[PDB]
RNA sequence: UAAAAU
RNA sequence: AGCUGCUCCCUAGCAUGCUACUACCG
RNA sequence: GCGGUAGUAGCAUGCUAGGGAGCAG
């Protein structure tokens, strides 16, 4: 279960990338240093904190319409 | 080197090399398209033409696969496989296209030549993706015709732009008009130079003509001018993005209470919020453009962005922007272009800007929160698809009048098109409803309203303001002095000199005239800055002035006369011979002599 | 290999030995029936073997042709598939948590700033309209991320502080709407 | 000054559900996934090789080592080596970086071409007598 | 592969073969046209075969020497690049200063280190923390390697400008924090 | 025979 | 954007070797 | 009917070259 939540992180990082989130490297340092822990982290919770922590870098922007992949 | 299937969206790798545009089919429908076409060349990852050196049998229906090669009837390996079989055509993908029944009027697109409305007429009502297709293979045909026009050289050099030239005898000789361009090529033995670009013009007298030029090269006699073509990009975006709605506005927000003057139209406001687009259908420039800058402001942080075809047309909408916008604007228009001078505001290239002007084709490619195209009675699904693609926004809103003056889409000779068909917008409005309406004239004398509507309209527009000094001499028309068949009469500026002189004070209006030439010899005998027909449909005036060529079909169009006359303020006036339209008209004709 | 004209004579010739052989005739007439078959032979393997190359450059042209084509293919979509199967991932992956968020997000709630963890720490968030405020601000705590936040310095548009107890929906249509909320967790 | 980063590996997904799908990576299973692709940010250039803080000037006892260096050199009696002759060097790979600047241009075989076998012959036998000093 | 003096040798022994075959005479036509396919043939062998490796062993030595020009060609290019690269690197730097501590070397050659550190014309300086900046380049202008420097365009990380007010104790947390200092050779 | 393109 | 080392797969080419049948002389 | 010189196609070996990919330090 674990491994779903870590591949999750890998590719929504990526997705980051693509966006050109590297710009600014406060929010690209801090970013990638919440990835590796994650990575690393062996709780089933503490996981799900820093990953809603990201997640919310990818929604600060619009470039991600969000309500078209919703189309479920 | 696949894609879609035009018909079937299936994949593929066919294209019917004898049809102009190339477009890709699937496999039964090439099939059908060739077995009922004289169209027979068909393209793959490579020609379709036997190998074997000599044979030229390109009627597909006779070619077969070889070993890995294409052969002929004749020069065929001993073993083989027959390629135009079992009611399709070997392609990739063959085991999966699916085929469908468009192909009767597809064949009828690829081989009509535009002459006659019945294309048309189906052009406008095919599939979407079929309709971007025939708007592509049309612009390629007259493209294609523009070609047919003869070449030019010189014959004797008089003076820095003023020359002699030569036509090539028994070829169409095209117009002098600011919107052709010539390369100028002179040879030596050996050494056919191009020399640059140049424009021309009429001076004063035949042949003497003038030349606007790329650089300042000097003339000589063994020089020629060929009109320089273009190309045609193809398009992909559909003409209209799906209707849609929501359950509440997003994306804009609204002020409090300011500028009361844009009232009842804040119930338009929301609504075309509410929606993905919407259109509005108002006689001429009245709540038109009003409307458009009166919603603007309304939600004040929406970046905006205004786009037309007609390049005064988005000259007087900036003007109108300028009259209440901050500043804060710019109307990013026109790079090394702009043969005719226009905006003379701000940028042409940063888009920082929240309200952002500029013309249909040199819209660069960027987003915003709404765009508002305008005067779509004009433009063609072509333009549109351009716009949706090279923009993209939320809310989009269109507005024009389906009476006023459609893109002249000169290729057609034979019939006329009835207006619901201009392009997709346009039925949209005459077909099921124009969502929003507007009906009240702001801007023009009322006699003229009344005549109006009595006229194109059903009675039906309201308006104020009334008098004076208004007339239609039905002054025969003097000597057509059409230089080409484009109209000019000189005898008719043969009473502007009678009212070049006894205007008090009409001293400042416009004068207007059916055709390009008569207004350029109108700048001659000058009496005032002139335009034309098409080139109004935007801005009002106090005063205006208009003459007119002979009783031609492009002269007495009621439409033409229509958005002509509605372009003025308080006072007005117009000159045709007229054996019926002045008993239409409402105002104080008078004789030669009887001017004031 | 077998419909080749080629294959034609060559048959012919094993026919007429195996006819031959059965008869049992002389001895000088399998002198042909050798020269008329080894050649056969001859002349048939020269062109099974020269068609078979073909055969095998036919294969290994299309095992080429293919993943060159599937590939460009992937190196063209990746900005797109790679979005929508984070958010397969994300809707199979199920925690109430995330899903408020991105609900809300599908209305408006962005955050514009980073989420943080510390009991103590800011946050800032955007609200657009009233119901999204009452569906959300109630009283002075916050429940965001399914987490509970103290609502500390609420500012409209015009960037002027604006008093939480005049939120509600009889005066919000006099607000400059995106509404710029701030707080700290629990 | 300049900053690189190394960008997140990617994900190959439909593998991942068909190992799933053959019941591996439940919970409490004795294999699971521990190896990835790190990502680092700006500052791991230059603070990597700040590592060599951990080099110090050591002085070695002389007179063992004297000894040491006997028994290491015993422990390879059976090989043989020498200068050999630039037409018999061999490279596999002809294809890598090129130091700097020469990254500039192209990679080894645009060098090792441009170079007749004497180039090589006198460049070697330039160093035998001279020193110099590389990037 | 057409036109050669045993494609027409063939070519008469054959005519000659079919007419006497035609015929269908004597023993010793047979003999002496089969003797055509045998004897007339081995010509045909050897320059219908040899000539197909003339032009193979020609053709590969005309690419070979294809791909020999095309590589002396990438030496000349890369080779004046690295000259023009020297020449251009040299053009920045003769001040009389350096010539100067040349002359004062009982030499002429001095350790490289020291070039830059007393000769160069500017100076930067890459700071992490704020009270590290405290510690230096602190002020608008500042000391270093017994010379004074004097400060002017600061940037960051993003290399974006900022300026020297927004460096406050409390402001940092605000930066991409470990700014590129360029500072001048005062005198 | 009317507009009008990195 | 390295130094090697091992391994698999694909392709070409050369030469050998070998096979045999087809052609010349013994 | 054998032996030596010329073809063919096939087979085997190997050697080179070229190209793709993975592991170890
Ligand atoms: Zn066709
Ligand atoms: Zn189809
Ligand atoms: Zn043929």
């Amino acid at each position: 279960k674990m491994s779903d939540v870590k591949c999750t992180s890998v590719v929504l990082l990526s997705v980051l990338q693509q966006l050109r989130v590297e710009s600014s490297s406060k929010l690209w340092a801090q970013c990638v240093q919440l990835h590796n822990d994650i990575l690393l982290a062996k709780d089933t919770t503490e996981a799900f904190e820093k990953m809603v922590s990201l997640l919310s870098v990818l929604l600060s922007m619009q470039g991600a319409v969000d309500i078209n992949k919703l189309c479920e | 080197a696949v894609g879609a299937c035009v018909l079937c969206n299936s994949q593929t790798s066919l294209r019917c090399g004898a049809c102009i545009r190339r477009p890709f089919l699937c496999c039964k429908c090439c099939y059908d398209h060739v077995i009922s076409t004289s169209h027979k060349l068909v393209l793959s990852v490579n020609p379709y033409v036997c190998n074997a050196p000599g044979c030229d049998v390109t009627d597909v229906t006779q070619l077969y696969l070889g070993g890995m090669s294409y052969y002929c009837k004749s020069h065929k390996p001993p073993i083989s496989f027959p390629l135009c079989a079992n009611g399709q055509v070997f392609g990739l993908y063959k085991n999966t296209c699916v085929g469908s029944d468009n192909v009767t009027d597809f064949n009828a697109i690829a081989t009509c030549d535009w002459t006659n409305a019945g294309d048309y007429i189906l052009a406008n009502t095919c599939t979407e993706r079929l309709k971007l297709f025939a708007a592509e293979t049309l612009k390629a045909t007259e493209e294609t015709f523009k070609l047919s026009y003869g070449i030019a050289t010189v014959r004797e050099v008089l003076s820095d732009r003023e020359l002699h030239l030569s036509w090539e005898v028994g070829k169409p000789r095209p117009p002098l008009n600011r919107n052709y361009v010539f390369t100028g090529y002179r040879v030596t033995k050996n050494s056919k130079v191009q020399i640059g670009e140049y424009t021309f013009e009429k001076g004063d007298y035949g042949d003497a003509v003038v030349y606007r030029g790329t650089t300042t090269y000097k003339l000589n006699v063994g020089d020629y001018f060929v009109l320089t073509s273009h190309t045609v990009m193809p398009l992909s975006a559909p003409t209209l993005v799906p209707q849609e709605h929501y359950v509440r506005i997003t994306g804009l927000y609204p002020t409090l209470n300011i500028s009361d003057e844009f009232s009842s139209n804040v119930a338009n406001y929301q609504k075309v919020g509410m929606q993905k687009y919407s259109t509005l259908q108002g006689p001429p420039g009245t709540g038109k453009s009003h409307f458009a800058i009166g919603l603007a402001l309304y939600y004040p942080s929406a970046r905006i962005v205004y786009t037309a075809c007609s390049h005064a047309a988005v000259d007087a909408l900036c003007e109108k922007a300028l009259k209440y916008l901050p500043i804060d604007k710019c109307s990013r228009i026109i790079p090394a272009r702009a043969r005719v001078e226009c905006f003379d505001k701000f940028k042409v290239n940063s888009t920082l800007e929240q309200y952002v002007f500029c013309t249909v084709n040199a819209l660069p490619e960027t987003t915003a929160d709404i765009v508002v195209f305008d005067e779509i009675s004009m433009a063609t699904n072509y333009d549109l698809s351009v716009v949706n693609a090279r923009l993209r926004a939320k809310h989009y809103v269109y507005i024009g009048d389906p009476a006023q003056l459609p893109a002249p889409r000169t290729l057609l000779t034979k019939g006329t098109l009835e207006p619901e068909y201009f392009n997709s917008v346009c039925r949209l409005m005459k077909t099921i409803g124009p969502d929003m309406f507007l009906g009240t004239c702001r801007r023009c004398p009322a006699e003229i309203v009344d005549t109006v509507s009595a006229l194109v309209y059903d009675n039906k527009l309201k308006a104020h303001k009334d008098k004076s000094a208004q007339c239609f001499k039905m002054f025969y028309k003097g000597v057509i002095t059409h230089d080409v068949s484009s109209a000019i009469n000189r005898p008719q500026i043969g009473v502007v000199r009678e009212f070049l002189t006894r205007n008090p004070a009409w001293r400042k209006a416009v004068f207007i005239s059916p055709y390009n030439s008569q207004n350029a010899v109108a700048s001659k005998i000058l009496g005032l800055p002139t335009q034309t027909v098409d080139s109004s449909q935007g801005s009002e005036y106090d005063y205006v002035i208009f003459t007119q060529t002979t009783e031609t079909a492009h002269s007495c169009n009621v439409n033409r006369f229509n958005v002509a006359i509605t372009r003025a303020k308080v006072g007005i006036l117009c000159i045709m011979s007229d054996r019926d339209l002045y008993d239409k008209l409402q105002f104080t004709s008078l004789e030669i002599p009887r001017r004031n | 290999f077998s419909s080749l004209p080629s294959y034609a004579a060559f048959a012919t010739a094993q026919e007429a030995y195996e006819q031959a052989v059965a008869n049992g005739d002389s001895e000088v007439v399998l002198k042909k029936l050798k020269k008329s078959l080894n050649v056969a032979k001859s002349e048939f393997d020269r062109d099974a073997a020269m068609q078979r190359k073909l055969e095998k450059m036919a294969d290994q042209a299309m095992t080429q042709m293919y993943k060159q084509a599937r590939s460009e293919d992937k190196r063209a979509k990746v900005t797109s598939a790679m979005q929508t199967m984070l958010f397969t991932m994300l809707r199979k992956l199920d925690n109430d948590a995330l899903n408020n968020i991105i609900n809300n997000a599908r209305d408006g709630c962005v955050p514009l700033n980073i989420i943080p963890l510390t009991t103590a720490a800011k946050l800032m968030v955007v609200i657009p309209d009233y119901n999204t405020y009452k569906n959300t601000c109630d009283g002075t705590t916050f429940t965001y991320a399914s987490a509970l936040w103290e609502i500390q310095q609420v500012v409209d548009a015009d960037s002027k502080i604006v008093q939480l107890s005049e939120i509600s929906m009889d005066n919000s249509p006099n607000l400059a709407w995106p509404l710029i909320v701030t707080a700290l967790r629990a | 000054v300049a900053f690189q980063t190394v960008k997140p590996g990617n994900f190959n997904k439909d593998f991942y559900d068909f190992a799933v799908s053959k019941g591996f990576f439940k919970e409490g299973s004795s294999v699971e996934l521990k190896h990835f692709f790190f990502a680092q940010d700006g500052n791991a250039a230059i603070s990597d090789y700040d590592y060599y803080r951990y080099n110090l000037p050591t002085m070695c006892d002389i007179r063992q080592l004297l000894f040491v260096v006997e028994v290491v050199d015993k422990y390879f009696d059976c090989y043989d080596g020498g200068c050999i002759n630039a037409n018999q060097v061999i490279v596999n790979n002809l294809d890598k970086s090129a130091g700097f600047p020469f990254n500039k241009w192209g990679k080894a075989r645009l060098y090792y071409d441009s170079m007749s076998y004497e180039d090589q012959d006198a460049l070697f036998a330039y160093t035998k007598r001279n020193v110099i000093p590389t990037i």
